[PDB]
């Protein structure tokens, strides 16, 4: 009965920014822990940082500090992700996801997890 | 370039009071002020640094407060060897602007 | 099962405060009353729920936050505290529940000479949001010149050494520092005693 | 992809003086205090000096102690090491390591990674 | 990043009981930090499978059993049928506080 | 026991050049970044220079760079300021300082010294 | 500075059995010691840091113990692959100093 709807496919020069959303539904905001979770194309998952919307606090992975800047409306209920300095490595399919059972302590499983977003970047 | 408006600029306080000095600064710094006392002649000497930590050597009259844009320096009870300007100085930005003064006048 | 509270208090290495560490604690049966009863432990104050009752409560997981710090700093690890350390450093929030335990070790992690790798953080473009480690290393921008990744003139590296000696007083000694951070949710919960 | 890698090694004559590059890459090279350790040819390990966290202390063990000078460049991620007055007591395979806890591929107080080794030998 | 190591293949039989192992540290899974499992079908976003090492979602047969002991855990997936071959990954937490993903089996039928 | 003591000044004309000094006994010259610190008289503190621990990286401030230089040596253990196209603005007691930390979180001073009077008309 | 002894200087010992190494200290230090493994024709790897604690990535079978002045190294069940020098470092004082090795070998 919850569920995230995403923004649809992106195609970027190399070198430009993109911005990912992941508006959240079924649910209350100030409950949910959403976690950036990246796939390249035919390759494994990767963890990209998670934030909390009624702290603020945003845990990055070591890989993304300062390039992604996860940003959340509690508001409007979206979970910005502001991928910046882009690559041709980038393309990628970012997911959401809520992080299982808790809200102040989100280190859970992943449910529900969105859609994909194909982020071709490339010119 | 962070300007400090050092208050007040000159004052009467005699022997067996409580005085306090504000130095207010613009952009915030944070534990980064030094005090200093200034008698006529010769070079100043440093009483606090980062603006709690009492430096050793000076009497336990003197104490620090204050964090962020504005600070107050105290002296508990005046002696008669106060008879010099305090000035502060902020270290957070590297141009250091020191303040104006206070002329602390024992009638 | 006994509960591993000696792999958390008894460890051979903390980690420095600027990158923390965090240690799930489930399937326990934990006594609470014969940690209280230490004599070691200097600073025990219970936030939330009150001490020497917890072993009538049981939780989903309990989830120890341990880092090392000076003689004064320990009053930094607290809500709404301030400084170089619950601003940059290791920040908690404000209705957090459990305990900060956290005692002298000059012996252990003090070694004569530096200790030169207890870090912390100094400069931060702006106080930490609350549970968030940052273990990022670029440079601080002091004034209005752009650094481009040179230190120097007003811009500085974040990390400082702590630099502990067992010479120094009792407020510049490395106090270990436990904080059982744990608060349960809508779940059977797992971790109590008798 | 943590890394370090050596230069300058090589044969001189007893007496000059000779400087090693270990530059490193993979991680950031400020927040954690360099070494050089030697060995050798047939024996154990030696440590030889010390670079403190950022230029504080500058220490050296007891047979090299007024003729070794470690310098270090934070900028370009490398670390030096300048022999003078080298003896024939002084040829060995000489490494370069790192320590600093992190909580991280850190080795809290221990050498966890080191340079590939460069030979310095002494002869004429 | 993905510590979880984790065999790149896994072949079987139907009607046959195979392994799924995930091997990973002393920060990570040997912290009291659990190992969960997803199931991606190729051109979809993943499922999930087992939570808590042990647990089973509303949607999943009864042929997909997990349990953990000291550092390892494993996945077990007795008679395979068509709608087994998928890709399964797993998934835990450092004490960096980073989420930590598996390499990820591929479970080919024979 | 820190001890700093300056030298130079006296009287100059306007548009000459004056090389003051600051020489140090008491402490390990080469680990720490000292500055200059110059009053008016009867005015208030006002900040001029700075130099590194090694004699690289160099500051002034915003009224004085252009026609000020600064320089130290450490195998002699003093600090130079040299001047150059004065101007009556500049008649001032120029204080040497020191740091308190060695290498890192660069601010504070910890000592100060005794001053050089320099004056400047016809 | 220092100074650590650490016995035996060259030892031989059959496939499986429990090896023990045994490094002393001078003085007094605090859990800071390190072991290392060097093969021949290497730069050691960590096996051992803070004389307890494995390096993330080494086989299992090692266990260091101690604290103060006497370590010893335990070796489980023996493999051709843990057949090397086994230093004793520790990390205590501004003088660094290393152990002498047992060079471990085959009867
Ligand atoms: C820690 O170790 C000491 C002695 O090694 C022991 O007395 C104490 O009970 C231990 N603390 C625990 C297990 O919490």
């Amino acid at each position: 009965q919850v569920q995230l709807v995403q923004s649809g496919a992106e195609v970027k020069k190399p070198g430009s920014s993109v911005k990912v959303s992941c508006k959240a539904s079924g649910g209350t905001f100030s409950s949910f822990a959403i976690s950036w979770v990246r796939q390249a194309p035919g390759q494994g998952l990767e963890w990209m940082g998670g934030i909390i919307p009624i702290y603020g606090t945003a845990n990055y992975a070591q890989k993304f500090q300062g390039r992604v800047t996860i940003t959340a409306d509690e508001s409007t209920s979206t979970a910005y992700m502001d991928l910046s300095s882009l690559r041709s490595e980038d393309t990628a399919v970012y997911y959401c996801a809520r992080d299982g059972s808790s809200t102040y302590y989100p280190h859970n499983w992943f449910d529900p997890w969105g859609q994909g977003t194909l982020v071709t970047v490339s010119s | 370039d962070i300007q400090m408006t050092q208050s007040p600029v000159s004052l009467s306080a005699s022997v067996g009071d409580r005085v306090t000095i504000t130095c207010r600064a613009s952009q915030s710094i944070s534990t980064w002020l030094a005090w200093y006392q200034q008698k006529p002649g010769k070079a100043p000497k440093l009483l606090i640094y980062e603006t709690s930590s009492l430096e050793s050597g000076v009497p336990s009259r003197f104490s620090g407060s204050g964090s962020g844009t504005e600070f107050t320096l105290t002296i508990s009870s005046l002696q008669p060897d106060d008879f010099a300007t305090y000035y502060c100085q902020q270290f957070n930005s590297y141009p250091w602007t020191f303040g104006q003064g206070t002329k602390v006048e024992i009638k | 099962n006994l509960c591993p509270f000696g792999e958390v208090f008894n460890a051979t290495r903390f980690a420095s405060v600027y990158a923390w560490n965090r240690k799930r604690i489930s399937n326990c049966v934990a006594d609470y009353s014969v940690l209280y009863n230490s004599a070691s432990f200097s600073t025990f104050k219970c936030y939330g729920v009150s001490p020497t009752k917890l072993n009538d409560l049981c939780f989903t997981n309990v989830y120890a936050d341990s880092f090392v710090i000076r003689g004064d700093e320990v009053r930094q690890i607290a809500p709404g505290q301030t400084g170089k350390i619950a601003d940059y450093n290791y920040k908690l929030p404000d209705d957090f529940t459990g305990c900060v335990i956290a005692w002298n070790s000059n012996n252990l992690d003090s070694k004569v000479g530096g200790n030169y790798n207890y870090l912390y953080r100094l400069f931060r473009k702006s106080n930490l949001k609350p549970f968030e480690r940052d273990i990022s290393t670029e440079i601080y921008q002091a004034g209005s010149t752009p650094c481009n990744g040179v230190e120097g003139f007003n811009c500085y590296f974040p990390l400082q050494s702590y630099g502990f000696q067992p010479t120094n007083g009792v407020g510049y000694q490395p106090y270990r520092v436990v904080v059982l951070s744990f608060e349960l949710l809508h779940a059977p919960a797992t971790v109590c005693g008798p | 992809e943590v890394q370090l890698v050596e230069s300058g090694g090589g044969v001189v004559q007893p007496g000059r003086s000779l400087r090693l590059s270990c530059a490193a890459s993979g991680f950031t090279f400020r927040t954690y205090a360099m070494h050089w350790v030697r060995q050798a040819p047939g024996k154990g390990l030696e440590w030889v000096a010390v670079m403190w966290n950022d230029g504080s202390n500058k220490y050296y063990a007891d047979s090299v102690k007024g003729r070794f000078t470690i310098s270090r460049d934070n900028s370009k991620n490398t670390l030096y090491l300048e022999m003078n007055s080298l003896r024939a007591e002084d040829t060995a395979v000489y490494y370069c390591a790192r320590e600093g806890v992190a909580a991280a591929g850190s080795s809290s107080d221990a050498f966890d990674i080191w340079g590939q080794g460069t030979m310095v030998t002494v002869s004429s | 990043q993905s510590v979880l190591t984790q065999p790149p293949s896994v072949s079987g039989a139907p009607g046959q009981r195979v392994t799924i192992s995930c091997t990973g540290s002393s920060s990570n899974i040997g912290s009291g930090y659990d190992v969960h499992w997803y199931q991606q079908l190729p051109g979809t976003a993943p499922k999930l499978l087992i939570y808590g090492n042990s647990n089973r979602p509303s949607g999943v047969p009864d042929r997909f059993s997990g349990s953990k002991s000291g550092t390892s855990a494993s996945l077990a997936i007795t008679g395979l049928q068509a709608e087994d071959e998928a890709d399964y990954y797993c998934q835990s937490y450092d004490s960096s506080l980073s989420g930590v993903f598996g390499t990820g089996t591929k479970v080919t039928v024979l | 026991e820190v001890q700093l003591v300056e030298s130079g000044g006296g009287l100059v004309q306007p548009g000459g050049s004056l090389r003051l000094s600051c020489s140090a006994s008491g402490f390990t010259f080469s680990s720490y970044a000292m500055h200059w610190v110059r009053q008016a008289p009867g005015k208030g503190l006002e900040y001029v220079s700075s130099i590194s621990s090694n004699g690289g990286s160099t500051y002034y401030a915003d009224s004085v760079k252009g026609r000020f230089t600064i320089s130290r040596d450490n195998s002699k253990n003093t600090l130079y300021l040299q001047m150059s196209s004065l101007r009556v603005e500049d008649a001032a007691v120029y204080y040497c300082v020191k740091h308190y930390q060695q290498q890192l979180l660069w601010g504070g001073p910890d000592v100060w010294g005794q001053g050089t009077t320099v004056t400047v008309s016809s």
